[PDB]
């Protein structure tokens, strides 16, 4: 459900690989995992609310997942192993029921074709298990499945034939552009590259075709205006990619000279998003003097009419200080508001992109602004963003006003939050600021936490308040809570419950909540003399079993937000562990310290349950391990866990050179 | 000249295993006390959260405070007299300490304020609204009102008059603060308020307070690519808690980043300090690499109708470590710049900076440049200066004490007169005041004793027939 | 059994370890006895008398270790077979005509469910169940049907502090019902609520159920800072209807907090105009 | 450690024994364990008879860890057992190690005279 709600456009092989470690972390049976993977699916998809979340689900689940079913036969007998999960789930009449209600059409058909058409399950099989779920369902609008695996081959087909723009024929780009301009035409055939993995090429070529056009030719008025359309309707197809999919699919991260697209550079220095935060004064805000001075003067003159060749890159970077030049000019009052509406006319009339950088400009200077100076800004704001202009539409006005519209309210929502401010553009975003504004964070940490544990499942928006959290508490402050929240549990199914849970809450980002958790939690809890009161039986057994899953999942070796966090910060590890192969990775320091810390605690002297606690974590990590963390663990512990009382031997001697005689010595005196 | 005075070491605090490093604080009072706490981890947490109580006539004998806090200590602050101490740390639980039976050996708290699960970034008194401006230029003017002059400031939260309201404020890591008042009785007003709908991460704030009865507080996220907000505190009691009420001021952007040449350097912002608590139009900036820092001054002076500026920016520095302000107020004319600098009077001009090195640098307010380097012969991680400036007191990444001595000449050598009007001038400070002159015996030398008792004596004569009435103790 | 567990209990939770070796002989005494396979005694002995000794919420020693904890997992079946489905959210109609079934009785003390046997029940059933009794006041005519379900007499005085609790609690859910709107409807559901909320403490008061001091203190304490002052003319109706009912028989003291709860909830300078 | 009781007394002992150590089981703790070796040119060659010392040796008695399997299928060996138990059975409270040392070497002695 993770993997689903947030990076549904990452590379299938973290997800198998992660999915592999897991099976492999605890023993677990093939139908069992597999009707999991499908319950999982199933349920994800029936709670997603209406809107562009129920396609962007719908793909994934009937997209994505044979893909990862590939792969495990690949990486692997699993045929009857699907066919008996897949016999187990059809028993689950009410939630098959209630799936196949929400969608209008018999979901089960269409993933056991999708299923047969990649060989997993047999023919016969199929037959069968399609006449088992008729018999149990016994007891015009097309709908979004059917859509979603009709419309794929066309993304395919689209991406195939764009490459040569269609023999250089301008009329059939238009009417291309229009027919998946229609009614959820882009979003599905968004969420078929995404699901398929295929959505860099699309925009790469996106981006292509946007280059070679913003510079143009000569043309007439008829190839003028075709020219100014395709520039338009590239740019709105650009900014709600960036809008919806993120900012990691459209930048290239790998671009060899100095002609980068422009288009990136305004991306990366002009649009607000929900990471970054634009400086109003930064260099790329002040081009030249003479360039804005021409389009102020076109915009006050008249309909700009010179659209036949404009530089559209040189004009979109001088709108900024354009604007910020009437804008002066206007708080100085030497300008009259009648003139702000021509001015507001004129950008809104024929090309809406302007408006767009407009809107992003004035907001990025607005963020800065104290609060008894703002409100002039926001009434011209709305008024670029107000009812629809008439009488000066070329064609296809619908949906390039309903795109302008979402991405204005994207990219605007955050300040109108501010303040006491609303427009109604006309929901887009139903995970937007939902933590209580007023009230503590632990409060609804701990209350969600015991929420998530009674019900037995995690929910998404569970999952984005939990990331939010994160994102503004730290990890420390996280796991030293759920942690602590762990401790208070006396029964044993409860706290393995909770531990199961914690695995994949902490799998938001794996290694620092690793590295935090072992350099600091751990240690300060087995050190402390009045703090191994709590260690008892249940709760140190999972917390063992958690520490030990933890720390060789991350030696085994996931968010943008996460990613920037990451990287924002620094920690001189050196100093914080001295130390009494590479000893540069903070893993290896940690590990090697805490082995040398747990045989320091099992040698020591007046042993009690932090003892236990340790024996519990050499059993668990022998245990665990297939044949790899134990070649920083100490030679003498060999003995020392021989002399507080075999398999735990062998498999911990690592076949050193010195190990063998070690070993050998251990093992003869027992 | 700058010197060491003296290091003090405990044995057996040393040698720590599996301790992962914790920031430390330390706060000097107004009597020679220090107030600190050490990284310890020697077979106890609890020796990591005490409370470290030293008295500089007697370093050998030190008070241990066991406080009773569950996480580690952020910061440590003072009262206007050096009578009550606050100290804070995560997961709220912030204590006001009382001396017990006027013994400085004893300590209990009755008093607190708790906020649970937010760890508190920010911790400063009220303001009582009383201080002095001092000028060099006369020195000589044979009367105390006329060196030392009242600038009238105003105080916060005046309640039935001229009387203050005694209180504290904090601020936690997210956008929350907390404000408590104490009655003459041991009644106490707690309220909790946020600071605007925009929350987000405050790693680093600031307090200080403005002519009028305004708080200005400064927060930073720490990313060094996102602008530094500054928001304005008014607090009001109506009859029954301690409202507040918050606006928008404008903020500014980090510099060194727009030089389009490299600027992958310095990505994170690690000090943000004002230049001087109730002085809220400076302040300090300093941002560091792994490797590499840089500090900047920013001011809000009047050319928007307000504007953050660049006042200085030095040329290239090792990892910033401690950072430390001066406590004596000077006058900061411009009439006394000229008399400060052609006579060596340096005692409010010096801001003191610590590296990841044995090195520790005096650098000059207005413009940041380097006038006194010391080396010793590790690295400091807190510090602290004091009130007339003559001394500062630093803690290592060890067990030991530090204690240096700063002369004011600074190396450069002075007649026998000048020096003796210093330090009259020096001593007539803590005369006014109720100040200790610990780090001014300090620097005097053995035999110019006469001389300045002599002075002193005719400096205590002719006065206005009401000094001499209630500075005889002290003269004595 | 009841003896070798009581006697290990003696031993400190911290002890050297050159001596456990030696002290591990009375857990291998225990792990014989808890054996179900060599059936020396029924399982619902050991595991009765261990609940006896460990009662649910508190940790079992750390010498005898998951031997024990384990065991009372094993029990977990059965109890679930002793466990109606959905019995928390189950609610009954309040009648006059008593003949109380027993299933609907409370514990006076802690307001539980009465169990039968020491098994490890659901987590559920072991919160109190403030719900039910709150639904039963809420109804009006619902005089015996509390004192029946509470195990009450109306015979002897008592003095329940749950009881108080509950009607505190009440009676602040009310007063924030009365501050949330009053404005779509005249009645709203109100007045009769009030004069029922009235009606009822009258008698529960009286019979020396409850007490007055406590009972004004409480509610102090949990209308102090909450800010709900809406329909206070209500909640000093239901005061003056406490003082008035029975000044004679007691004396001035048990109302001297009325006095700082009126200047509390009615914090003014000025004239309140008639 | 090793207390100063137990290293004055394997100081002061005859140089028929040579006591050490016991490679295995804990050390540097109040309970010690001992493994003994037997060189008497006038006696066979008999099991090592290992040793556990408690805490605070003086004032209390020290234990010997029976192995009957060692000194049986051989009636010369399970007569030395015998006549050990004997023995073992005759010391008064409060012995030390010395004298239990010298009772083995004796029994050993008593065992080979009875033999022949």
């Amino acid at each position: 459900l993770l993997e689903g709600t947030m990076n549904l456009t990452g590379e299938t092989q973290s997800l198998v690989e992660q999915l592999t470690m897991v099976k492999r972390m605890q023993h677990i049976p093939t139908p069992l995992f597999v009707l999991e993977i499908w319950k999982a699916c199933f349920v994800g998809l029936i709670e997603s609310p209406e809107g562009t979340e129920e396609l962007k689900w719908t793909a994934f689940t009937f997209l994505k997942i044979p893909q990862v079913l590939v792969k495990l036969k690949k990486y692997s007998d699993f045929t009857e192993d699907v066919n008996c999960a897949f016999e187990f789930l059809l028993k689950l009449t009410p939630l098959l029921d209630k799936a196949d209600q929400r969608c209008n059409c018999d979901c089960t058909n269409f993933l056991l074709q999708e299923c047969g058409k990649q060989g997993l399950l047999s023919e016969a099989s199929v037959n069968n298990l399609m006449a088992k779920r008729k018999a149990d369902r016994e007891h015009n609008i097309q709908p979004n499945i059917q859509l979603i695996l009709r419309a794929e081959p066309t993304v395919t087909n689209i991406l195939k034939t764009m490459d040569a723009d269609h023999s250089k024929s301008p009329e059939g780009l238009l009417g291309v552009l229009g027919h998946m301009l229609s009614g959820k035409s882009l979003d599905l055939l968004l969420a078929a590259a995404a699901a398929t993995g295929k959505l860099k090429s699309f925009a790469r070529k996106f981006i292509n075709l946007n280059e070679f056009t913003t510079y143009g030719s000569e043309e007439s008025t008829k190839p003028a205006s075709v020219r100014a359309l395709l520039f338009d309707i590239s740019f709105l197809m650009l900014c709600h990619v960036a809008q919806t999919y993120g900012s990691e699919v459209i930048l290239s991260e790998s671009r060899t000279g100095a002609e980068v697209p422009f288009f990136e550079t305004w991306m990366q220095t002009c649009m607000p998003e929900e990471g970054k935060i634009l400086n109003p004064d930064h260099p790329c805000f002040r081009p030249d003097s003479t360039k804005v001075e021409s389009l102020v003067a076109l915009l006050n003159n008249s309909s700009e009419m010179k659209l036949v060749q404009m530089k559209w890159h040189e004009a979109c970077l001088s709108i900024s200080a354009a604007i910020l030049e009437i804008l002066n000019a206007w708080e100085n009052g030497v300008l009259a508001f009648e003139s702000i509406q021509k001015i507001t006319d004129n950008i809104k009339g024929k090309v809406c992109s302007l408006a767009v950088c407009a809107v992003a400009w004035l907001v990025a200077h607005v963020r800065m602004l104290g609060l008894d100076e703002r409100e002039k800004s926001l009434q011209m704001i709305r008024q670029l963003a107000g009812p629809l202009f008439s009488e000066n539409t070329l064609q296809f006005y619908n949906e390039r006003v309903v795109i302008m519209n979402s991405i204005l309210e994207r990219m605007c929502a955050d300040v109108l939050q501010q303040t006491a401010t609303q427009i109604k553009f006309p929901d887009t975003m139903p995970y937007w600021n939902l933590l209580p504004p007023k009230r503590p964070i632990k409060e609804v940490l701990t209350d969600i936490f015991a929420k998530v544990l009674e019900k037995g499942w995690v929910d998404s928006r569970s999952i984005h308040i939990f990331d939010t959290l994160l994102h503004m508490g730290g990890v420390y402050w996280f796991c030293n809570n759920l942690i602590k929240e762990l401790l208070k549990e006396t029964r044993k199914e409860h706290t393995l419950r909770a531990v199961e849970l914690l695995y994949s809450i902490f799998c938001l980002d794996m290694q620092q909540v690793t590295l935090v958790l072992l350099g600091h939690i751990l240690p300060g809890l087995l050190t402390d003399s009045s703090k191994w009161h709590s260690l008892m039986d249940p709760p140190g057994t999972a917390l063992a079993k958690l520490a030990v899953w933890c720390a060789l999942s991350s030696y085994s070796s996931a968010s943008t937000r996460q990613k920037k966090r990451h990287r924002e910060d620094i920690e001189d590890y050196i100093s914080l562990f001295p130390l009494d192969v590479n000893m540069r990775d903070p893993l290896n320091r940690v590990l090697a310290n805490l082995f040398l810390l747990i045989s320091s605690i099992l040698g020591s002297r007046t042993a009690g349950p932090h003892t236990q606690f340790v024996q519990w974590f050499m059993e668990e990590c022998v245990d665990c391990l297939e044949q790899s963390v134990l070649q920083f663990m100490p030679f003498t512990t060999v003995s020392e866990l021989v002399k507080v009382s075999k398999v735990v031997l062998a498999i911990t001697d690592l076949s050193l050179p010195l190990g063998r005689q070690v070993a050998a010595k251990a093992i003869a005196a027992l | 000249m700058m010197d060491l005075a003296y290091v003090c070491e405990w044995e057996k605090w040393s040698k720590s295993t599996h301790c992962p490093s914790v920031p430390l604080a330390c706060a000097w009072s107004c009597r020679n006390l220090i107030a600190f706490t050490m990284d310890l981890r020697s077979d106890d947490q609890d020796l990591t959260r005490m409370i470290h109580i030293l008295d500089t006539e007697h370093p050998w004998d030190l008070h241990s405070i066991p406080s009773e806090h569950h996480e580690a200590i952020t910061c440590l602050e003072w009262d206007q007299s050096g009578s009550r101490l606050l100290s804070a740390d995560a997961d709220g639980q912030i204590k006001c300490w009382s001396m017990a039976d006027h013994l400085a050996n004893s300590w209990e708290s009755s008093v607190g304020s708790l906020v649970e699960g937010d760890p508190i970034v920010a911790l400063s008194w009220l303001h009582n609204g009383v201080k002095l401006a001092l000028h060099v230029e006369k020195s000589g003017a044979s009367s105390f009102g006329e060196k030392f002059s009242r600038v009238k400031f105003s105080p916060s939260l005046t309640l039935f008059g001229g009387k203050p309201m005694e209180g504290w404020i904090a601020v936690t890591v997210s956008g929350l603060v907390t404000v408590s008042l104490l009655k003459p009785s041991g009644q106490v007003l707690t309220s909790t308020e946020s600071l605007c709908r925009l929350r987000g991460r405050v790693a680093l704030a600031d307090i200080a307070f403005t002519g009028g009865g305004n708080i200005v507080v400064a927060t930073a996220d720490g990313s060094s690519a996102s602008p530094v907000q500054f928001y304005k505190v008014c607090v009001s009691v109506v009859s029954e808690k301690c409202r507040i009420d918050t606006e928008i001021l404008p903020s500014l952007f980090m510099r060194c980043t727009t030089d389009l040449n490299r600027k992958d350097k310095f990505p994170a912002i690690t000090h943000l300090k004002f230049l001087a608590r109730d002085m809220s139009e400076q302040v300090l900036l300093c941002a560091s690499s792994q490797t590499s820092s840089i500090v900047e001054c920013w001011s809000l002076r009047k050319e928007t109708i307000l504007k953050w500026r660049i006042l200085s920016a030095t040329n290239d520095l090792d990892r910033v470590s401690a950072v430390a302000l001066p406590k004596l107020p000077i006058s900061l004319t411009n009439t006394d710049l000229k008399v400060a600098s052609d006579t060596q009077f340096y005692p409010g001009l010096g801001l003191a900076l610590a590296f990841h090195d044995g090195s520790v640098h005096i650098v000059h307010r207005l413009s940041l440049q380097t006038m006194a380097v010391f080396y010793s012969s590790v690295h400091l991680k807190a510090m602290q200066l004091s009130w007339t400036s003559l001394a500062l007191v630093g803690i290592d990444s060890h067990g030991k004490l530090s204690v240096l001595r700063l002369s004011p000449s600074m190396g450069h050598p002075l007649e026998v007169g000048l020096a003796l009007r210093h330090l009259l001038f020096l001593l007539e400070y803590c005369m006014v005041t109720g100040y200790d002159w610990w780090d001014i015996l300090l620097h005097v030398q053995p035999s110019m004793v006469q001389s300045l008792v002599e002075k002193l004596h005719e400096e205590y004569t002719r006065q206005t027939a009401a000094l001499q009435q209630v500075l005889s103790t002290r003269i004595l | 059994l009841k003896v070798i567990l009581e006697k290990i209990l003696t031993i400190p939770n911290t002890v050297s370890s050159a001596v456990v070796q030696q002290l591990l002989a009375a857990r291998e005494v225990i792990a014989y006895i808890l054996e179900r396979n060599a059936c020396l005694l029924p399982a619902y002995f050991a595991v009765t008398e261990i609940r006896k000794l460990y009662p649910e919420g508190k940790l079992p020693h750390w010498l005898l270790g998951n031997l024990v904890s384990d065991f009372v997992d094993t029990f977990r079946p059965t109890a679930r077979i002793n466990s109606i489905c959905g019995r928390c959210s189950l609610l009954p109609v309040v009648n006059n005509s008593g003949a109380i079934c027993n299933s609907w009785k409370l514990d006076p003390a802690t307001l539980r469910f009465p169990l039968k046997g020491l098994l490890p029940y659901d987590k559920d059933l072991f919160e109190p169940q403030t719900a039910l009794l709150r639904y039963v006041l809420e109804q009006p005519y619902s005089r015996d049907m509390v004192c029946n379900m509470l195990g009450l007499n109306k015979q002897h005085k008592q003095r329940c502090p749950v009881l108080e609790d509950q009607l505190v609690d009440l009676v602040v859910y009310a007063m924030e019902r009365s501050e949330t709107e009053e404005k779509f409807d005249d009645g709203g559901t109100s007045q009769l609520l009030w004069q029922h909320l009235s009606s009822q403490l009258i008698f529960f008061v009286l019979f020396q159920f409850a007490s007055f001091p406590h009972m004004v203190l409480s509610l102090h304490q949990k209308l102090a800072g909450r800010g709900l002052i809406k329909g206070r003319d209500h909640l000093m109706w239901v005061l003056l209807q406490f003082i008035s009912g029975s000044i004679q028989k007691n004396a001035l003291a048990d109302f001297l907090p009325v006095m700082k709860l009126f200047d509390l909830l009615y914090p003014e300078k000025e004239y309140i105009p008639v | 450690s090793i207390p100063s009781v137990l290293q004055g007394e394997v100081a002061r002992l005859d140089p028929k024994f040579l006591v050490n150590l016991d490679p295995s089981h804990c050390s540097n703790n109040g309970t010690v364990h001992l493994i003994c070796k037997l060189d008497d040119k006038d006696l066979p060659s008999v099991p090592p008879l290992e040793l556990s010392v408690p805490a605070d040796y003086p004032a209390q008695s020290p234990l010997w860890i029976d192995r009957q399997w060692q000194y049986d299928a051989n009636p010369f060996l399970q007569s030395v057992h015998r006549c050990m138990t004997s023995r073992l059975l005759q010391l008064p409270d409060k012995h030390s190690v010395t004298a239990l040392l010298n009772t083995w070497a004796q029994s050993v002695h008593q065992a080979c005279l009875s033999a022949a």
